[PDB]
């Protein structure tokens, strides 16, 4: 029974992170675009179980699962310990320092924590 | 009977209160996670008929609880609600034009219940 990570992966200024695959249990918020709410009485998130389980659906006012009338900000994910994300600077920035640039959500003595990536992107 | 309705409303508010207090505390590390889900509530809930919107959001409530017996608590809740507003769609909850976290969602309904109980006087 996979454990959810209490926090988001470390945030690295000007950096984005991506998972190469998702582990049994990651959850994906069924978020909607502006002017669109989720279908009445509709599921809140998809769950990785291998494949995804529920179905998002937005009306109007595991591998990377396929879109729906999604959100233009991103997908709000919930990872489980053991999960790893990979970091890379966005466009317009280069890796100044390149200490480890990936993170694993580990559960050291009770609480969960992500490994601190050491990536730095300057203008 | 005014007392039946009051009782039901009290039982209902206590269960909601149990969930709110049960997840909204410093001993729950999943909180932040739970606060990312957008919940829908009535802009101005005041009539017992509005309990339709709480009903339409129960499976979602049971779902967030899985991140925290939910299956039994929500079942109890759902029945009480039906007992308070029937089996017919009592309101067209196209909801508020605004969303909410489980903390707000629950705050609304707990306040709704406490209010109607006193109003029943």
């Amino acid at each position: 029974d996979p454990e959810l990570c209490d926090d988001d992966p470390p945030e690295i200024p000007h950096a984005t992170f991506k998972a190469m695959a998702y582990k049994e249990g990651t959850m994906l918020n069924c978020e909607c675009k502006r002017g669109f709410r989720r279908i009445k009485s509709g599921s809140l998130y998809m769950l990785c179980t291998s494949s995804w389980d529920n179905q998002c659906q937005c009306t109007s006012s595991c591998r990377e699962p396929p879109p729906w009338e999604n959100e233009a900000t991103e997908r709000i994910y919930h990872f489980v310990v053991g999960q790893m994300v990979y970091y890379q600077c966005v466009q317009g920035y280069r890796a100044l320092h390149r200490g480890p640039a990936e993170s694993v959500c580990k559960m050291t003595h009770g609480k969960t924590r992500w490994t601190q990536p050491q990536l730095i992107c300057t203008g | 009977s005014t007392k039946k309705t009051q009782l039901q409303l009290e039982h209902l508010l206590l269960d909601l209160q149990m969930i709110l207090n049960g997840i909204n505390n410093y001993k729950n590390p999943k909180l932040t996670r739970m606060l990312t889900f957008k919940f829908y509530m009535p802009k101005k809930a005041t009539e017992l008929k509005h309990l339709q919107c709480l009903e339409e959001e129960l499976k979602p409530l049971e779902e967030v609880l899985n991140l925290a017996r939910p299956r039994d608590l929500i079942s109890n809740i759902n029945v009480i609600v039906l007992e308070l507003k029937g089996s017919e769609t009592t309101f067209m909850c196209e909801y508020a034009d605004e969303t909410a976290t489980i903390v707000e969602f629950l705050n609304r309904w707990i306040t709704f219940c406490q209010s109607i109980i006193s109003t029943l006087t």
